[PDB]
């Protein structure tokens, strides 16, 4: 049933499957990451806030800056990084909403994958220029841009 | 087939000099492949 | 990005498959983006700090029988409560051993689960052990575990440019006489794929 | 034998026996090998065209 190693080597074997279909293969790469919800949004967008504060300071200091210790130096770094990788896990989160919104417009000029890519890009752009501070749901917010 | 093929290639060029997940790129990636496998043999692999 | 052509991959012969020694299958999963493949690995370098690496998986691996060993003694302290609920009161024999038996589970679940963590761990480890070029992993979690423990080690990528850079790491020259040497001295089967 | 002459390939026989003759010469050692039919299609197939 589901335990004693009875379906769990069930689901690895087929989770190791080809799928030569490209858009199945995509949906099975995209069916790896967890919704999230307000909150997780929220300090994901803290996270990305951080991230390009601590790198527009960072480019200050290039020139006209100091000689930064370590102390400073590797605290900025590891700050950036977690806002990029922050922004890189909302993204993956939300590209199942930007496949159920691009899966309406097809049947006409280009295909189902070019569709899909298209409205990656907007998820992309409406990442870069959303604002938590406003209190609204991503989804709302990011179907305009996408669209 | 000379249109998809140029409109993958600048769409991956985009997203790889905009910055994007691995998973995103590599999707962009295998479209761009299949585009040229389209190109030169259209059903040779999969559905034409 | 480089895509492979589609005359030399898939054919009635796979020439890429011939060439570098691929099912035709591995090359699909390669190119297509479906899994990772072992571009290459540091060998002399592996070997020499195979001994430290191997000391830092035995530690890790005592880190795990620790933390297991500390589950023994708080589901031992969970079995002293069930006694003291259950063997100081009015209970039946079955109705005081139904809680033994719930801990039964409890510790043969929590022990399996240890176990499995135990064989992914020894799995990374033996993959690690016996990782070569031209290798192929399917089960993406196990190529990051093998990048987050070992960024180094080796270098491995998923695609025609992976493919490519196995290509260009080809001792022809090399590969073509051993070939001729397994035409001279083995026969059957070998014989006919060599050939 | 000695001569690039890889075990169960075809090569018309004009051509073999030439390089026999040549590798019989500059050091004497046999290539060796036993006449085939092939289809009228194979034939075609493999030609020098």
């Amino acid at each position: 049933e589901d335990e004693s190693e009875a379906l769990r080597q069930a689901r690895k074997d087929a989770e190791l499957t080809a799928s030569a279909d490209s858009v199945r293969a995509y949906l099975k790469q995209i069916g790896k990451v967890a919704l999230l919800n307000a909150e997780e949004e929220v300090e994901l967008a803290k996270r990305i806030e951080a991230g390009l504060y601590a790198t527009q300071l960072m480019t200050e200091l290039s020139e006209r800056g100091e000689k930064l210790p370590a102390a400073q130096r590797r605290d900025m770094m590891w700050i950036c990084r977690d806002g990029d990788r922050a922004k890189n896990h909302l993204l993956e989160a939300n590209l199942r909403l930007v496949v159920s919104l691009a899966k309406r417009y097809t049947g006409r000029g280009m295909a189902f994958l070019d569709l899909i890519q298209e409205g990656n890009l907007g998820l992309i752009r409406a990442v870069e220029k959303f604002d938590y501070t406003k209190g609204y749901k991503f989804s709302t917010y990011a179907t305009w841009w996408i669209r | 087939l000379y249109r998809r093929v140029i409109n993958r290639n600048n769409r991956l060029k985009r997203l790889i000099d905009l910055g994007a997940p691995e998973i995103i790129v590599n999707n962009e990636k295998r479209m761009l492949q299949e585009s040229v496998d389209a190109l030169f043999d259209n059903g040779r692999r999969g559905r034409p | 990005a480089p895509v492979t052509h589609i005359w030399y991959f898939k054919g009635v012969p796979s020439r890429l498959g011939y060439l570098l020694d691929l099912a035709p299958k591995d090359l699909e999963k390669i190119i297509y983006f479906a899994a990772y493949v072992i571009t290459s690995v540091d060998e002399e370098m592996r070997h020499n700090e195979l001994s430290t690496l191997e000391a830092e998986m035995a530690v890790e691996r005592k880190a795990v029988e620790d933390q297991r060993d500390g589950e023994l003694e708080a589901r031992a302290q969970k079995l002293e409560a069930d006694l003291a609920e259950l063997e100081a009161e009015g209970a039946k024999a079955d109705a005081r051993r139904k809680v033994r038996d719930g801990g039964e589970r409890e510790m043969r679940q929590i022990r399996d689960r240890a176990q499995r963590e135990l064989d992914r761990l020894e799995d990374i480890w033996s993959t690690f052990t016996k990782l070569a070029p031209k290798q192929l992993i399917v089960d993406e979690n196990l190529y990051r575990e093998l990048v987050d423990r070992y960024g180094e080690y080796f270098t491995g990528a998923m695609g025609a440019e992976s493919i490519q850079k196995l290509i260009e790491n080809f001792d022809i020259d090399a590969e073509a006489e051993s070939l001729r040497d397994v035409i001279r001295n083995g026969k059957g089967q070998k014989k006919l794929r060599a050939l | 034998g000695s001569t690039e002459f890889l075990p169960g390939s075809l090569i018309d026989r004009a051509e073999f026996e030439a390089e026999n003759r040549r590798v019989v010469a500059e050091g004497g050692e046999p290539a060796a090998g036993r006449p085939v039919l092939m289809g009228i299609t194979k034939a075609s197939l493999a030609t020098d065209s």
